[PDB]
């Protein structure tokens, strides 16, 4: 798989989502402080990135990843 | 058998029920040509100067065998639509409304248990 | 102040799982409604009733008393 | 036959605005499948109680008793019993102050 | 040997063939379900199917606190409160919709009737719905439960204090006068005891029962 893919989906489903402000969608793009949510909010980011690019998706490795960064790199060695 | 003038043990979740007062809610009307009220009957209540339909949810009176008999006159709130006042009901209700023909797929979806 | 710290989004993500194996209703308004039992409910609350709602949590999760379809 | 999925062919055949059941396990003896629908309007629950007791009606199950619909009188809530099923069309308003879908999922459990 | 009260026919000038044949129907629902040796002290779990269900069963736990009726259509009435509700429930013990009758705890208390459970404090009343059945030995008398129980106040449904009713699970020294009692005992009949006209002598009666018993084995 291109690893651009990987990386413009992950960027893309973080555009799909909706209560985000797409302000500072960085690799570095936190959650808390960045964009200010709560961690049901985060899962509500796993959900949204299970539901086209995930799947396998571990819920010890979605508890901490808090940065796109770390998700593009762990669904890239992932797969 | 609830008639006229019966002191009526309300089970809901309704504001007029679990609201303390000086005076039982008593019945004052039932809806049967005869004044008796068996379990799926409608009857007027006087809760808080303020007359009310009501449902008979179970009495004192033996009925038929594998019915269950209550040691009060359990009753819920009902609007004069048909919809119920109230939200929860923590007493057990008799599944013996199901058959009966009237409003009582209202109640039915609110019992906590089922007896 | 919940039971423990990854229990809570532990049920959270299970539910979710649960939400995917949805098969007959209206999903977004289950997930809505899913944010209507945890958004409003999980913010400012006494340790106590945190303990209370994560054990309807668990129950709604388990679905012994019922299971959306 | 006359299933939970004909069931749900009937209301997305209608396009009814707000879907969401519960299996009721066996042992609370009240039904095994519990519809929560939603709808437009006093005249969009009403019409589509119509239909779906004329569906099941003009279907099949002859022996099957004939079914009341309850509360044609009131305008928020509409509520029809059969077999194996009941649905309740009402609107999400009354849904939100019955709140039935956390009943019938904790039936201890709740306010 | 214990014989089940319905089998035994009150006295009266009604027909014995007509026991003949409700005992052979009785005998014949006997096959199908097992009715068990009980008490009214005991705790029992019935299941029912639901006339209202679909095919579902049910499931009441209580104390056995009554058992009339004689032939088929005997019945025993369970108690038990639930959500700070009592509930009673006459069951008939040959309706064909019971599955089965198990009982949790076989125990006699002091009275034959204990219908004065209903004026009891609610703790002598309840019971666990998931209790389990506990385990007695084969072969050996049961146990007499005695149990004299508390009292709500005055206004009963009966007047359990009079001595035609005969009880004695009640602790009626912490909740009756002396006064009242010994006016309660004015309601005494004491020649009611020792008149042998009205005692009914059921033993040959057991003997053709029991005869009706093995016929049907
Ligand atoms: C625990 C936590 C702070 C975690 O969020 P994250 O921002 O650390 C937050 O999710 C929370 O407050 N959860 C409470 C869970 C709860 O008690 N639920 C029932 C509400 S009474
Ligand atoms: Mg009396």
């Amino acid at each position: 798989l291109t690893l651009e893919g990987i990386q413009d989906r992950v960027l893309y489903v973080l555009k799909l989502y909706d209560k985000i402000d797409p302000e500072k969608l960085s690799v570095n793009s936190h959650f808390m402080k960045d964009l200010g949510l709560d961690s049901l909010d985060q899962v509500e980011i796993i959900m949204a990135m299970e539901d086209e690019f995930g799947f396998e998706i571990p819920d010890i490795d979605a508890e901490k990843l808090m940065c796109p960064q770390e998700i593009v790199d762990y669904i890239a060695d992932k797969k | 058998a609830i008639q006229k003038m019966t002191r009526v043990r309300v089970v809901d979740n309704s504001a007029l029920g679990n609201s303390p007062y000086h005076r039982a809610p008593r019945c004052i009307h039932v809806y049967k040509k005869n004044g008796v009220g068996k379990v799926g009957d409608q009857i007027l209540l006087a809760i808080k100067g303020q007359k009310k339909k009501a449902l008979i949810v179970g009495h004192c009176m033996p009925g038929p065998r594998m019915t269950p008999r209550f040691d009060s006159n359990n009753v819920v709130l009902i609007e004069d639509n048909g919809n119920p006042v109230g939200t929860r009901i923590k007493t057990p209700i008799p599944t013996s409304l199901r058959k009966r023909e009237g409003e009582y797929s209202k109640v039915l979806a609110i019992a906590q248990n089922f007896v | 102040a919940p039971w423990s710290r990854e229990a809570v989004l532990s049920l959270y993500r299970a539910l979710l799982r649960q939400g995917r194996q949805l098969r007959y209703t209206d999903r977004d308004f289950y997930f809505a409604s899913i944010r209507r039992e945890f958004r409003k409910n999980q913010k400012l609350e006494d340790a106590e009733a945190r303990e209370r709602q994560l054990e309807k949590g668990l129950v709604f999760l388990n679905g012994k008393l019922g299971r959306i379809i | 036959k006359f299933d939970i999925d004909m069931m749900v062919s009937l209301l997305r055949q209608e396009n009814a605005r707000d879907i969401c059941v519960i299996q009721v396990p066996p042992e609370m003896r009240y039904t095994d499948y519990f519809v929560i629908v939603s709808g437009t309007s006093t005249r969009h629950l009403h019409a589509m109680a119509f239909y779906v007791v004329k569906m099941y009606k003009h279907l099949k199950c002859k022996r099957d008793p004939h079914v009341k619909i309850e509360g044609k009188d009131t305008d928020d809530w509409l509520c029809v019993d059969f077999g194996s099923m009941v649905i309740h069309l009402m609107l999400p308003e009354t849904r939100e102050i019955y709140e039935l879908e956390k009943l019938w999922t904790l039936r201890s459990y709740d306010d | 040997r214990f014989l089940s009260p319905e089998f035994i026919p009150r006295r009266g000038r009604t027909d014995p063939l007509k026991f003949q044949i409700e005992r052979k129907d009785m005998l014949e629902r006997r096959k199908v379900l097992h009715i068990p040796e009980f008490y009214v002290g005991s705790i029992l779990r019935v299941t029912t199917a639901d006339p209202y269900a679909s095919g579902k069963i049910s499931q009441f736990l209580g104390i056995c606190i009554q058992r009339s009726g004689r032939g088929l259509g005997a019945t025993f009435i369970l108690r038990n409160v639930i959500e700070g509700q009592g509930v009673e429930i006459c069951f008939e013990l040959y309706n064909p919709r019971v599955q089965e009758i198990q009982v949790v705890k076989l125990e006699k208390r002091l009275d034959d009737s204990l219908l004065y459970l209903r004026d009891a404090l609610p703790e002598y009343s309840t019971f666990d719905v998931n209790m389990k059945p506990v385990v007695q030995e084969p072969n050996q008398k049961v146990p007499v439960n005695e149990l004299k129980v508390k009292m709500k106040p005055k206004p009963w449904s009966k007047r359990w204090e009079r001595p035609n009713f005969n009880i004695k699970g009640i602790r009626f020294d912490l909740c009756l006068t002396e006064q009242q009692m010994k006016e309660a005992q004015k309601w005494n009949q004491p020649w009611l005891e020792f008149d042998m006209m009205r005692e009914y002598d059921t033993s040959k009666i057991e003997a053709a029962i029991w005869k009706e018993i093995e016929a049907s084995k």
